[PDB]
């Protein structure tokens, strides 16, 4: 054997195992979801609290690119940072050549094929990060989920991180409620909601909450984050669903 | 020099005349320049007769492999789009005028490419110093639904308005007629209506009129 | 075992064994505290020594008028990653004439680390940083790790027995926040913060290191007779 | 050369000449300077023929992989390619062109590209050398939301004064219209637009 | 300062019945100064004659350079390199230097040993062939050498007889120019045997 | 045996990472079909949706590349996109270079060169991936070639591909044995879909809803991807015979 | 990444020596022999071809003996593919010492600098050396007739009479048994075909399964001429010497 | 990132065998059966065409491919291999030689070239050998007609008569017993296709067989008219109708 | 370009490829250096299992570096020669610049320089 010692080997089988093992890290990482809705897209995070010593509000994991797409991700924080560098950078050339904001499905692919070049070579690591992300683009709201392998597909809903399976089943149920869709400011509580629930698989350590969103109505097409007394409506709301 | 390209019925014939100068010197009475690109797709050429042919030699090779890898007869445009990149590229420093003239599986067709990479399409063109002289007779000719053997007298009557009209252009007239569905006749030398007439006098010297100081054999062998 | 030969390869549990092999040689240097309110912010560092004969290590290092750290594992790799931050300090300075955010300064840090860790050839940075700084948005306590994570703290401390000064901390945490236009306070709070961390050796007049930056202080660094005030 | 592209209630029209002149020589007297860069969205080109004609060719290169990637591209994204090219390569080239496209949300729009680089969105446009005898005439003559016929008019009667006053103009008048409907080229002789 | 004209030179080539005939004269000076009368500026590679007239240094460096060429050739094709392909090789190696060229007028050859067909070409210094039945002509006095042999030039010349129409078609031409004299060379080329004659001229 | 590792011979002149590469192309476990009609090419697809929470719209493993190619790929998505990406720039390229527009072969052609250069080239590895590339071409009319991770590429009168793709073949093959002609001799493509859906139905012997696949259209100047509905109106007409 | 997979082609053994020259030289022992033997008046070069089918073209064939220059050739034993490039390289390197100097290159000038690339891809750029050896035949002013030998580790010697390739160790027996300074050129071809007689792993030593050369200074007047010998010349001089 | 396989991939054991240019041979075995035959006044090469299915359309995959209007080339092995070695044969022949000399090369020349690029794979960095071996046919005014093999150590050898690939060790042996030097070319076609059905299986037909000849000039072939000199390809591939009339009188 | 680290230390702190190069040194053939009061002998050892030699035309073993200064080696001939070649290239650039010829002592430190690099710079043995 040893066809999993390599990046970019074959197995047998016709799996790249390198990029099986950084899935694993992934799946390590703290919850992560995004939730579409009427008119735009939400973002929420798990921030896991190791000490009394952390500045509340002041170790912020939610990125923006561009101005119109917000990114999200669980496993290596750098990698995704590094991610994030790369899909500022597209987005950049996208409006420096062709003038219009980089459209999502076209920044997502961006993302993709990058990724999916780390996957080619032994002289490079694959990916320690599945990144959720999105905005709203002129042929409206659009969410995404990407892959170490570079693989990505358009979600109604997406979560990823230690609690995915506890968010996924959450995500399930509102897909089915609501067909006819669901708006942001429910979405955002809604994201407060799963966060919780999806805590109870990271229970030992307490959290704090963070959540972001770009909405054509409510944030005018553009990434905010959600702060002060919206925040602690949807962490309210979440505190009496829990109990 | 003087160069046309004529469209007709069922294909596109071009012609040129002989002549080849150095300033106002003659330097060959007789050369060709109806240049080959593909068998059935002809470039005449017109200024720096070095880049004429230079660059006619190597979109004449960069033709024929793309032929062999696409397994398609090359095709008239693709000579014309990789003259003009050429030429572009280099801001007109390689002097090449040249008419372009082809059949392909698309069709006949008819273009002119210039020095500094710019096009033109048409049913007549002509290009060279004698242009103006050629162009004159086109204009004045030339109709819509040209037979062959009609297209054929109107290219060689606009060469020999360059022929006889300016200085830069002289001797014969060469024609290469392009038809769809038939292999392309080049006619060299289609018409000679300047003949060197006999000389008064024979100047063949008596043997040992010149004076000699050393003779000596000359190994050309190994 | 088979996945630690380099920082290309993840291991079955999508570990990285280099990175955590670099993870250790912070463990194995000497002591380092921080800590702030809302005025000041306050590095404390344990310097070590080869013999007694030698000279003591200098673990303080200094890269702007309101910003330096404090480092913990291999020193030329703190040399690099310093002499680094100067350099963005000095780039916000010139072009935007712009004082380095912290928050920044950190974001920076975080991606020049992760780039050693994806590709082949190269290794992870040695050496574990905490970065103090004063700008627009008041006192700043960072922690860096060559795994690429940054992390913003009110206090903290790295190396060995850095487990004894970070307890003490998280107890103090109420107390020492509101030592607010007081630097002589502050620095009592985290010279008693590293104390914690001191096994058969004390502080010495040539052993001890601190620095402070703050509202109306510059980054400044103390030693030799200067820091027996504080003994 | 007398190039002009013109918004009108159901889309936009471009219009030009068909003269190409080396000096006082005329090369070419059926010209198109009316160049297609996408389905629905074309360029009038005037300055240097080799210098248009390649940034043509490039722009209708990236606007084909836009589309293969992206879907149709927008009528601003075709100029703000134009302009990139124009801009960052100003101390070799000679280039005043006009942008014109239809979207079915944006309807008819109109970019023109002077010599520097720099991008103006217009109602209407006009540029070549012929343009600067009809500065005049199309200021007093122009109206938004006109009819189709009522803006082949406006072409066709200033070009044709641009044409008549302007020595590097003449030839034939070349239009072409761009609505939802599609793409249709007009075509207008001497005989016609010379006795307006 | 124009550099085909600063050394000064001539060389002209001739066709007749189953031979051929390329002459040239031995000056070489700078300017007005006369330096050498032995410059020769006919070359052979194997059966293959090249003249160069123009720019000294270009004539000898092309000489070095072609000889290099074809010896290489005449390794790797196990053959001798024929006329008709060494003139395309001239014409590629001068268009290679486009923008910074050689300043010289070459002129080849020779009968080609497969068909016996005689055989001459001239090029400009950018690589231009010029192919030609009955003369090719070269240098400073590139002009008074096509009147020369305009006039005196007949088809089907046997070797005695062509030898005498080069001879004084280079020597008329040479006197009339001050840049070109100071001696002459002739080769008379039949298909497998060859001439070379020192002819006398004027020494001014 | 680090000749199993990278695309170096093996003792039996071998290369086992193009063999897994090959292993790949079944991950997804997707069964593809391609048929020629007079006028037409026609290319269907299955179309496999298992989570829930996936936008259903943006699942599609059929590609426009240029105006008048298509392109299925049997094998992992990031491959296929990396794949897609590639054929489009070069289609692009190949327009602008010699001015007429990719043929479906030559493209072919060129995906199968780079293809070989990944077996040859160590430090490259293959890619998943089988990709069937489909068009009306101008010179040779309908059209089918398909390239693979050895490099290996052939026109063909009808194909199929994906685990299921022997079962396909044969039913095929028994009709143009039938037949005895190239092609579906059929008018409209509408048809053509029909017959290639009814074929599939046959071979792989499952019932499909409108959701369950994927049809792609070359016709003269365009190819294009049906939605939904265009599939549901077409199921509804081999129902109703 | 890719250090997994390095052979590393330019180390040393524990012993001290190089591992890819010594199996370079066990590939080179089972190619077929080739012999060069230097005479007063001239020098021969011999060669035996590797088993031979009778569907082979002869006399439009060259594997073993190759010409550099008019006065200098090569006789090959190993690889064929690789003895091309180095051939190639070695021709190139002739024209320019010919265009710098404007005389011919000096035989161990040459030699020199081929050996010279040979011991570059044993010191650096982790790629396999060249399997070939070579004996070099030629003449120039100074020296005279010369013969030479290279091998991949990129070291070369002179030598009066020297064989390569296969069962090298009986014909350097036979050849320093018969060899004497005072020798002419038609008694050193008799020994070359006599070596390789008695050497080969053939039955008998025919016409077809030869290449032969020799470089006299038998022209008119002071002068080298370089004899690649045809078929029909092969069988003459093999029938002369009573070996058929 | 970046090719960091700048070091051999094919190296000496220590019994003095390249390894991978010896596999690269043995995938030559595997490969189908091709041959080729001289005659005195030309040159025939053969082939059966494998098809992968019945579907496939075995016309548009092309085994024997012209290289210059004069030379043509066949192999046995990986298909591939051979696709990209014929573009790049194609091209060298046009950069090294063509663009200088302003004709076309000769056949041993090209198969030289050809040769150069396989000895490349053999010893440069991060690279295989081609696993093909060639049969290259041609004719050039001076050297006449010709046939050469090539193998992926890059070794070239000139034949009368042969074959690679599958069968190749009982074809050899059934072309020795036919061959002379008095062959006319229909003679040397009508042997081809005895030797070949005997390593065939299926169906014998012009349909599974691809033949093409380097014979006479073919003026009609050329594309125009009106150059003397310029006479047409001596390279022409045999149709399918062809090869079935001389399959009646077999 | 071909990068690889191939000489490296080893956990007892040696560097093998470098002890291994001086095994090929004591493969070679002896060489002695004697100097008296007034001049240096450099005596070589040339082995006998070599016969049909032609010594007129087989490199010497000393070899002149200018003609002030020689050389002579043990080891691998071929590598002696680009030793050899480089020190006479510095030995012909010291006259140019410093106007003098080079001493014994500075010849010597440049040679040892190009082993020394040689020992620590990649792809390299
Ligand atoms: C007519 C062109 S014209 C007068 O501008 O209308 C012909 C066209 C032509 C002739 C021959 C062929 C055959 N390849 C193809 C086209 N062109 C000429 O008469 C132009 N003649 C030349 O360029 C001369 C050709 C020599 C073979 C006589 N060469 C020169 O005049 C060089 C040009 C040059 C010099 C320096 C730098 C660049 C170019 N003059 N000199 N010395
Ligand atoms: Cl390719």
């Amino acid at each position: 054997t040893g066809y999993d010692l390599s990046n970019s080997v074959f197995s047998p089988d016709g799996r790249n195992f390198q990029v099986e093992y950084a899935v694993k890290a992934v799946e390590n990482g703290t919850t992560s979801i995004g939730i579409k809705c009427n008119d735009g897209v939400v973002f929420a995070v798990e921030k896991l609290i190791t000490s009394k010593l952390l500045v509340p509000q002041k170790n912020v994991k939610i990125q923006v690119v561009d101005r119109h797409i917000g990114c999200v991700y669980s496993g290596l924080i750098p990698d995704g940072r590094h991610l994030v560098n790369r899909g500022r950078e597209e987005a950049a050339s996208f409006k420096k050549l062709y003038k219009t904001p980089i459209p999502i499905p076209a920044f997502a692919d961006r993302l993709g094929q990058y990724v999916q070049a780390h996957t080619l070579y032994n002289s490079v690591r694959p990916f320690g990060v599945s990144t959720i992300f999105g905005g709203v683009d002129k042929n409206g709201a659009h969410l995404y989920m990407l892959e170490p392998s570079g693989s990505y597909w358009g979600y109604k809903g997406a979560a990823t991180g230690k609690g995915r399976q506890s968010a996924k089943a959450e995500l399930e149920k509102l897909v089915d409620h609501h067909p006819e869709g669901l708006s942001a400011r429910e979405a955002v509580k809604q994201a407060a909601k799963i966060i919780y629930l999806a805590h109870e698989d990271n229970k030992e350590k307490d959290f704090e909450l963070e959540i972001s969103w770009c909405s054509l109505s409510e944030t005018n097409g553009l990434h905010k984050f959600v702060k002060g007394d919206l925040l602690q409506e949807a962490i309210d709301f979440a505190q009496k669903e829990i109990n | 020099t003087t160069i046309v390209g004529v469209k007709f019925n069922n294909g596109v014939v071009i012609a040129a005349d002989t002549r080849s100068t150095q300033g106002p010197i003659v330097a060959d009475k007789n050369c060709a320049k109806l240049h080959r690109i593909s068998p059935k797709i002809w470039c005449a050429g017109a200024g720096t007769a070095a880049d004429t042919e230079a660059v006619t030699q190597l979109i004449g090779s960069n033709i024929e492999l793309h032929s062999l890898y696409t397994s398609r007869e090359p095709r008239v445009v693709s000579a014309l789009q990789m003259l003009k990149q050429h030429l572009f590229k280099y801001q007109g420093h390689i002097g090449a005028y040249l008419i372009v003239a082809g059949v392909d599986p698309t069709g006949s067709h008819l273009f002119s490419i210039h020095a500094h990479g710019s096009t033109d399409v048409g049913y007549y063109l002509s290009l060279g110093s004698g242009s103006l002289a050629a162009m004159a007779v086109l204009e004045s000719h030339w109709k819509q639904d040209l037979t062959k053997e009609e297209a054929i007298k109107l290219a060689s009557d606009a060469i020999q308005a360059g022929i006889w009209n300016d200085l830069g252009s002289g001797s014969n007239v060469d024609v290469c007629v392009m038809e769809i569905g038939k292999d392309a006749e080049y006619l060299r030398n289609y018409l000679t209506p300047n003949v060197r007439e006999e000389k008064q006098k024979s100047y063949k010297f008596p043997r040992g009129t010149t004076a000699v100081l050393k003779e000596s054999i000359v190994n050309i062998c190994d | 075992n088979n996945y630690d030969g380099d920082t290309v390869t993840f291991s079955p549990t999508g570990r990285l064994f280099q990175v955590e092999y670099a993870l250790e040689a912070i463990k194995q240097g000497s002591v380092t505290v921080g800590l702030r309110s809302n005025t000041h912010a306050v590095l404390v560092a344990l310097k070590r020594n080869a013999d007694e004969l030698s000279s003591y290590q200098k673990k303080i290092i200094k890269c702007d008028e309101h910003m330096g750290l404090s480092l913990a594992g291999l020193a030329p790799d703190a040399r690099v990653l310093s002499n680094y931050l100067r350099q963005q300090c000095n780039y916000s300075s010139l072009v935007f004439n712009r004082k380095l955010a912290v928050e920044r300064a950190g974001h920076l840090l975080c991606d020049k680390a992760q780039k050693n860790t994806q590709s082949y050839g190269g290794r992870p940075y040695g050496v574990g940083l905490l970065i103090i700084g004063y700008d627009k948005s008041g006192a700043h306590l960072l922690e860096f790790q060559p795994s690429g994570n940054v992390t913003e703290l009110y206090g903290t401390a790295i190396g060995a027995r850095s487990q004894g000064a970070k307890t003490y901390l998280e107890r103090t945490l109420d107390t020492f926040i509101k030592i607010d236009g007081n630097p002589d306070e502050l620095i009592k709070a985290g010279v008693e913060a590293i104390s914690q961390s001191l096994r058969d050796e004390s502080l010495t007049v040539d052993n001890l290191s601190i620095a402070i930056v703050g509202k109306d202080t510059p980054f400044t660094i103390y030693d030799g007779e200067a820091v027996a005030k504080y003994i | 050369t007398s190039i002009m592209a013109v918004t009108f209630k159901d889309g936009v029209i471009l219009g030009a000449d068909s003269r190409t002149t080396t000096g006082a020589y005329i090369a070419n007297r059926v010209t198109d300077k009316l160049t297609r860069v996408h389905d629905k969205i074309w360029c009038c080109r005037s300055g240097s023929a080799a210098d248009t004609q390649a940034i043509a060719d490039i722009v209708q290169y990236h606007l084909e992989l836009y589309t293969s990637q992206y879907g149709t591209p927008s009528t601003e994204t075709a100029a703000s390619v134009f302009k990139e090219l124009c801009y960052e390569n100003k101390d070799n080239l000679t280039a005043g062109i006009i942008v014109a496209g239809y979207d079915d949300k944006n309807k008819g729009e109109v970019y023109t590209i002077p010599l520097g680089g720099s991008v103006h969105k217009l109602p209407y446009a006009i540029a070549g050398s012929g343009s600067t005898f009809i500065y005049g005439y199309c200021d007093k003559n122009f109206r938004e939301n006109m009819s189709k016929e009522e803006t082949v008019d406006f072409i066709k009667h200033s070009l044709s004064q641009a044409i008549k006053w302007d020595g590097s103009s003449g030839g034939v008048i070349r239009m072409v219209v761009l609505t939802a409907a599609g793409v249709e080229r007009l075509i207008f002789y001497p005989d016609e637009y010379e006795q307006l | 300062s124009d550099p085909s004209s600063i050394n000064g030179g001539i060389v002209v080539a001739m066709t007749g019945k189953d031979c051929v005939a390329i002459a040239c004269d031995l000056r070489l000076g700078s300017q007005s100064l006369g330096v050498s009368n032995k410059f020769e500026k006919i070359f052979h590679y194997g059966h293959v004659f090249l003249g160069i007239t123009g720019l000294a240094t270009d004539v000898t460096t092309l000489n070095e350079m072609f000889r290099y060429k074809t010896n290489l050739y005449k390794l790797k094709e196990e053959r001798a390199i024929e006329p008709e392909t060494f003139t395309q090789l001239v014409s590629s190696s001068l268009y290679e230097r486009r923008f910074g060229p050689y300043f010289v007028g070459p002129v080849v050859a020779g009968i080609n040993s497969k068909s016996g067909k005689p055989f001459i070409a001239g090029f400009d210094l950018i690589g231009c062939i010029d192919e030609a039945k009955d003369f090719i002509v070269s240098g400073t006095a590139s002009d008074q050498l096509f009147g020369m042999c305009e006039s005196l030039y007949e088809p089907n010349l046997e070797p005695e007889d062509l030898f005498e129409t080069i001879s004084q078609a280079l020597l008329n031409a040479a006197d009339r120019d001050a840049l070109s004299g100071w001696g002459a060379v002739v080769y008379i080329i039949k298909k497998d045997e060859v001439v070379k004659r020192y002819l006398k001229m004027r020494q001014d | 045996g680090y000749d199993r590792h990278i695309t170096i011979f093996s003792p039996e002149g071998r290369l086992y990472q193009v063999e897994y590469a090959f292993k790949a192309t079944n991950q997804t476990n997707i069964n593809s079909l391609a048929v020629r009609g007079k006028d037409c090419t026609v290319v269907i697809s299955q179309k496999k949706v298992p989570d829930k929470l996936l936008d259903p719209t943006t699942v599609s493993y059929i590609f426009c590349i240029s105006r008048t190619i298509g392109m299925v790929v049997n094998g992992p998505i990031p491959d296929a996109r990396n794949a897609a990406l590639r054929a489009k720039a070069e289609a692009a390229e190949f327009r602008y270079k010699y001015g007429y527009d990719m043929p479906c072969d030559v493209l072919a052609k060129r995906m199968a060169n780079l293809s070989q250069i990944y077996t040859q080239r160590a430090y490259m590895r293959p890619l998943g991936v089988i990709l069937t590339f489909v068009s009306v071409d101008e010179e040779l009319g309908p059209s089918i070639y398909k390239t693979d991770p050895a490099g290996y590429y052939v026109g063909y009168k009808a194909t199929a591909t994906g685990p299921k793709q022997q079962e396909i073949t044969t039913n095929l093959e028994n009709h143009f044995k039938k037949s005895k002609i190239d092609h579906i001799n059929e008018e409209s493509w509408e048809k053509v879909v029909e017959f290639a859906i009814t074929h599939m139905i046959d071979a792989l012997g499952t019932e499909f809803s409108k959701n369950d696949l994927e049809v792609g259209v070359a016709t003269k100047d365009k190819f294009f991807t049906l939605s939904a509905e265009n599939i549901e109106e077409r199921l509804v007409a081999i129902a109703e015979q | 990444g890719s250090r997994r997979y390095d052979s590393r082609t330019t180390i040393f053994s524990p012993e001290g020596r190089l591992y890819q020259v010594e199996y370079a030289l066990e590939s080179i022992s089972h190619a077929g022999t080739a012999i060069g033997i230097m005479a007063s008046d001239g020098i021969v070069l011999a060669a035996e071809r590797k088993v031979t089918s009778t569907l082979l073209e002869q006399d439009t064939s060259t594997e073993k003996l190759y010409k550099l220059n008019d006065k200098i050739a090569v006789a090959v034993a190993g690889l064929t593919a690789d003895a091309e490039i180095l051939i190639n390289t070695a021709r190139i390197h002739a024209q320019n010492y010919l265009k710098t100097y404007n005389e011919d290159i000096p035989v161990e000038i040459l030699v020199r600098r081929l050996s010279d690339i040979k011991q570059g891809y044993t010191q650096h750029g982790g790629l396999r050396p060249f399997g070939v050896s070579f004996i070099y035949a030629g003449y120039d002013d100074r020296y005279g007739y010369q013969l030479y030998t290279s091998n991949p580790s990129g070291n070369y010697t002179g030598w009066k009479a020297i064989s390569v390739g296969a069962n090298t160790s009986a014909a350097q027996t036979l050849l320093q048994m018969d060899y004497k300074d005072d020798m002419k050129v038609d008694d050193a071809i008799e020994l070359a075909l006599k070596t390789l007689s008695k050497t080969t792993d053939s039955s008998a030593l025919t016409y077809d399964r030869l290449e032969f050369a020799t470089i006299r200074k038998g022209a008119n007047d002071g002068e080298v001429y370089q004899k690649i010998f045809k078929p029909q010349e092969i069988k003459d001089i093999l029938v002369k010497t009573g070996i058929t | 990132m970046t090719d960091r396989y700048s070091f051999s991939l094919t190296t000496f054991s220590p019994s003095g065998k390249l390894g991978q240019i010896d596999y690269a041979l043995t995938a030559v075995k595997q490969g189908v059966t091709s041959l080729g035959i001289k005659a005195t006044n030309g040159v025939v090469i053969a082939t059966e065409k494998k098809s992968s299915s019945p579907l496939a359309m075995s016309e548009t995959l092309s085994k024997v491919s012209l290289l210059t209007p004069d030379i043509g080339a066949v192999y046995s092995g990986m298909g591939p291999d051979y696709r990209v070695l014929v573009d790049k044969s194609r091209k060298v022949a046009h950069t090294s030689y063509k663009r200088i000399y302003g004709e076309y090369p000769p056949t041993k020349l090209l198969v030289s070239e050809v040769a150069k690029i396989m000895q490349e794979a053999t010893q440069s960095g991060g690279v295989r050998p081609f696993g093909v071996s060639l049969l290259i046919a041609g004719h050039d005014e001076f050297n006449g007609f010709s046939l050469y093999q090539v193998d992926p150590s890059g070794s070239y050898f000139p034949w009368k008569a042969t074959a690679i690939g599958k069968g190749s060790v009982a074809a050899k042996t059934f072309l020795e017993k036919r061959w002379n030097d008095e062959l006319e070319l229909e003679d040397a076609i009508h042997i081809a296709l005895l030797t070949l059905k005997e390593s065939v299986e299926g169906e014998f037909n012009g349909d599974t067989i691809e033949l093409a000849i380097i014979g006479d000039e073919n003026p009609d072939l050329l594309g125009y008219t009106g150059i003397p000199t310029d006479k047409g390809p001596r390279f022409r591939k045999l149709t399918s109708q062809e090869i079935n009339d001389r399959l009646e009188a077999l | 370009g071909y990068d690889r680290a191939l000489s490296i230390f080893s956990p007892d702190g040696h560097i093998f490829q470098v002890e291994y190069a001086l095994e090929a040194v004591k493969r070679g053939t002896c060489a002695v250096g004697v100097k008296g009061k007034n001049c240096v002998v450099l005596g070589c050892e040339r082995r006998s299992t070599l016969k049909l030699q032609d010594t007129r035309i087989t490199p010497s073993k000393v070899s002149k570096i200018d003609s002030h200064v020689v050389l002579s080696f043990s080891g691998l001939n071929a590598d002696s020669r680009i030793l050899i070649e480089k020190a006479r290239v510095e030995a012909q650039s010291h006259r140019l610049t410093l106007e003098d010829p080079v001493t014994v002592e500075y010849l010597t430190r440049y040679v040892a320089g190009v082993q020394q690099r040689y020992t620590q710079s990649g792809g390299v043995r």
